[PDB]
RNA sequence: UGGCCCUCGAGUGCAAAGGCAGAAGGGAGCUUGACUGCAAGACCCACCCGUCGAGCAGGGACGAAAGUCGGCCUUAGUGA
RNA sequence: UAUUCUGGUGUCCUAGGCGUAGAGGAACCACACCAAUCCAUCCCGAACUUGGUGGUUAAACUCUACUGCGGUGACGAUACUGUAGGGGAGGUCCUGCGGAAAAAUAGCUCGACGCCAGGAU
């Protein structure tokens, strides 16, 4: 990645769920608030 | 009529015939479009007088 | 089209060829860096002949210097070295710069910054 | 009445006819056929006219098929004008035959009415033919 | 019913874990073995993926352009592409070099990364959900999939977007057939027909 | 409309052919793009006029596996009769 | 935007012709050789014009260097 | 001095190309994996760059084989023609001495030759 033109990609990004789940994903947030996501879901 | 010819001048020449072996005022000519280009043309270029590689501007 | 990175380079090396013609008076040094090996090689195009080639494959450099993987800047230098001496022993001097598809620039630069400091023209 | 739809320039060289053709000489479409003996120009009329006259004298006999087209166009000046400013106007449209072309193919007949109906074709045509059977 | 995200969501986990090693610990003993391949080096490899937005429209209205670079940022966490149009069409009303869409490739770790935020994480906080279509490959093992609006992604706020945009997803894999490919994906967690 | 413009032929094609002599300078073909290519002892032009360095006998070879070069190699002129 | 197959069928300011595919076609970086002084020899030729040019010196541009550069892929764009 | 094999590098050419099947990992060539101060992407360490790992012949390249495609290609004869004539109202035909195709088939073709380094005999 070239320096100052890319939006800074925070590596450590910790998804919490409203099921009080944690886990770690990343993106340019540190934290992701989720209450709908891939394991529950009304899918499977 | 839009596209010119201009006339490119020493910068550096000093018309009052100077001292030295070979005197006179280097002009160069060639053509512009002056709708394209309103900058008056500046370009480097050979002086037989000045011995050097002058810069040369424009005349009106 | 080939987008093999092999036929990208060897199509680069006959693109630079076209204009760098090895004569009698101005040999062509010709570059081949390969992933664990530096090898280079001194040719007069007319006579279609090697006059003098230096490698990391000989025990010169290999009792001098070694490396793990890839060739360092310095395995290139000992190896401008070796080539400047061995050609300033034949008597040659001016040669012109085959970089054979490899961008100026690493061991290729330092490879040819080396030969000059050592008295080979180029 | 056989044309071509489209050409660039208009105006064509008469050319020359020269020699046999050797390519349009076998009888591959259908068993009796009109082969052309003489070296000449047919226009689409003449060509529309030894159709018509072979179709309908063979009638409850079958299948025709013409082995010519006239693609070359042909220009002509007009009466009381004077020779200079300019080649004419292309009038009509003529196919080159040499010797030994076929013209017309035929099945579908026995060899008696093929026989009279070649002939009644032959006698609208500009050239001498021949009647030829298939190998 | 033949659920593949009961994989994804199993314990909580790590990104690099997840997909990087999720990628050489499972699925390519799995594909060896399902397969049968007689070398390691044979295994589909996620090469990149490329994503790209084709907006005609914010030509006209470079701000448009701007807004939607930066959002594809956010999302992506990459600075976009522009791209231009190569010829000169009448009916789009476009002329050489205008700029059209917005592109961006995806390489290496941010690729997977960003399959993740895809799959886990926008993919279900999306509209009326079935599963994406199983017939969407081109016949050379490269997956394609269209996102009529980018409210996806959490990164992208949903009160600050001025209009909705839309986005195209594509998939490249050393994957020479549609199965290989497609056990690849599904086995990656991926939520089909 | 109405025809009847031309031009002078241009004096283009070879000028010195195969196993012939030619000075330096020398011109061996005026072409209009290149239907020749420039071999060894031969210089090209602006217009791809193809000229001579050498005196010697020029030859024309197949530049492979289509096109044509022409090359001046020099000769030796001692049999004297 | 992604990919497989055909391989020169696109392009080249503008006619047509002849050229040209790791290119003479598309892009990027730095520029002003779109120089002064010349020139062996050639082509074309009624004359007048017209065209090609190795090589030499000066002072430069690009390039790590070899080297290339006296407008433009060529042939129209002119007036004693 | 030979020979064999790998990698580099050229010249000649009938331009040796695609396809199918097979061989190569000690060495050599390659990819594979990992990290990014020299440099690098109009975005992307993909490419190009510097530094490591030690995996694999999968791709690539390489070497052997084969007419399925592709490429090449006769002898003869014919068309055409140079010169000397002849026939026809003409379009155009014919003869003698000399030159001689194209196409098509029969065959041919899976290149030739050289220098350098590095192993092996
Ligand atoms: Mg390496
Ligand atoms: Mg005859
Ligand atoms: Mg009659
Ligand atoms: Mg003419
Ligand atoms: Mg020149
Ligand atoms: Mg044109
Ligand atoms: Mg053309
Ligand atoms: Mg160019
Ligand atoms: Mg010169
Ligand atoms: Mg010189
Ligand atoms: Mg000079
Ligand atoms: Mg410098
Ligand atoms: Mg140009
Ligand atoms: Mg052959
Ligand atoms: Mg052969
Ligand atoms: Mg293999
Ligand atoms: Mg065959
Ligand atoms: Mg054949
Ligand atoms: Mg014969
Ligand atoms: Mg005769
Ligand atoms: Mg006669
Ligand atoms: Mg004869
Ligand atoms: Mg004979
Ligand atoms: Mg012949
Ligand atoms: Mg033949
Ligand atoms: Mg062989
Ligand atoms: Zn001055």
């Amino acid at each position: 990645r070239k320096s100052d033109i890319h939006p800074e990609f925070r590596e450590d990004a910790k998804v919490y769920c409203n099921g009080e789940l944690v886990m770690t994903t990343g993106g340019t947030q540190k934290d992701y608030t989720v209450e709908v996501w891939s394991g529950n879901h009304p899918f499977y | 009529d839009v596209r010119v010819k201009v006339i490119l001048e020493c910068t550096g020449c000093v018309r009052k015939s100077v001292n030295k072996g070979s005197r006179g005022v280097s002009r160069y000519i060639t053509q512009k479009n002056r709708h394209n280009t309103p900058s008056r043309l500046e370009l480097r270029k050979f002086c037989p007088y000045c011995y050097k590689h002058t810069i040369h501007g424009e005349i009106k | 089209k080939a987008h093999t990175r092999r036929e990208d380079r060897t199509a680069r090396h006959v693109r630079i060829r076209k204009k760098v013609e090895g004569t009698p008076e101005r040999p062509r040094l010709c570059v081949f860096r390969s992933n664990k090996h530096l090898y280079v090689q001194v040719i007069d195009d007319t006579k279609m002949h090697t006059l003098a080639a230096a490698s990391t494959m000989q025990k010169a450099i290999s009792e001098n210097i070694d490396y793990s993987a890839g060739p360092t800047v310095e395995v290139a230098q000992k190896i401008g070295e070796m080539i400047a001496k061995s050609c300033l022993e034949k008597g040659i001097t001016k040669v012109a710069f085959d970089r054979g598809g490899y961008p100026y620039h690493g061991r290729v630069k330092a490879l040819a910054d080396a030969a000059r400091e050592h008295g080979l023209v180029f | 009445m056989l044309s071509p739809k489209r050409t660039r320039f208009r105006k064509q060289h008469r050319g020359r006819m020269k020699g046999i053709s050797y390519r349009g000489n076998r009888i591959c479409f259908g068993r009796y056929a009109l082969q052309a003996l003489e070296p000449a120009w047919i226009t689409s009329r003449q060509i529309e006219a030894g159709r018509r006259a072979m179709t309908r004298n063979a009638r409850r006999g079958g299948k025709i098929w013409v082995r010519i087209f006239p693609d070359k166009p042909v220009t002509v000046r007009p009466a009381e004008t004077r020779m200079g400013s300019g080649k004419g106007s292309p009038e009509y449209w003529v196919a080159v035959v040499k010797p030994g072309r076929i013209l017309y193919e035929i099945s579908g007949v026995a060899e008696n009415i093929a026989r009279r109906a070649v002939a009644i074709a032959a006698s609208k045509m500009p050239i001498r033919t021949q009647f030829i059977i298939s190998g | 019913a033949a659920g593949t995200a009961v994989f994804v969501d199993k314990a909580e986990a790590e990104t690099i874990n997840r997909l990087k090693t999720n990628y050489i610990e499972k699925m390519v003993p799995l594909l060896k073995e399902e397969f049968s391949y007689s070398n390691i080096l044979e295994v589909p490899k996620v090469v990149k993926i490329v994503v790209n937005c084709g907006i005609g429209d914010a030509s006209q209205n470079a701000k448009g352009l701007d807004a939607a670079i930066n959002e594809l940022a956010l999302i992506t966490g990459q600075r976009p592409v522009k791209t231009k149009a190569k010829t000169s069409i009448a009916g789009f009303k476009v002329r050489e070099g205008m700029t059209l869409g917005i592109a961006v490739t995806l390489r290496g770790n941010l690729m997977y990364s960003f399959l993740d935020r895809l799959i886990n994480l926008a993919l279900p906080r999306t509209r009326d959900f079935q599963g994406v279509n199983p017939n969407s490959f081109d016949g050379h093992g490269n997956y394609s999939v269209g996102f009529r609006e980018q409210s996806v992604f959490p990164e992208i706020k949903p009160e600050i977007v001025g209009k909705a945009r839309g986005m195209d997803v594509c998939i490249t894999t050393t994957a020479k057939t549609d199965k290989e490919a497609y056990k690849l994906l599904s086995l990656m967690g991926m939520p089909f027909r | 409309t109405k025809n009847g413009r031309d031009s002078k032929g241009q004096r283009l094609g070879v000028k010195i052919y195969g196993d012939q002599v030619a000075k330096p300078g020398a011109i061996i073909i005026r072409q209009r793009g290149t239907k020749f290519h420039p071999g060894k002892n031969v210089g090209i032009g602006k217009d791809h006029t193809i000229f001579a360095l050498i005196d010697g006998l020029v030859k024309f070879e197949k530049y492979g596996p289509d096109k044509k070069k022409v090359s001046v190699y020099p000769r030796e002129i001692q049999p004297e009769n």
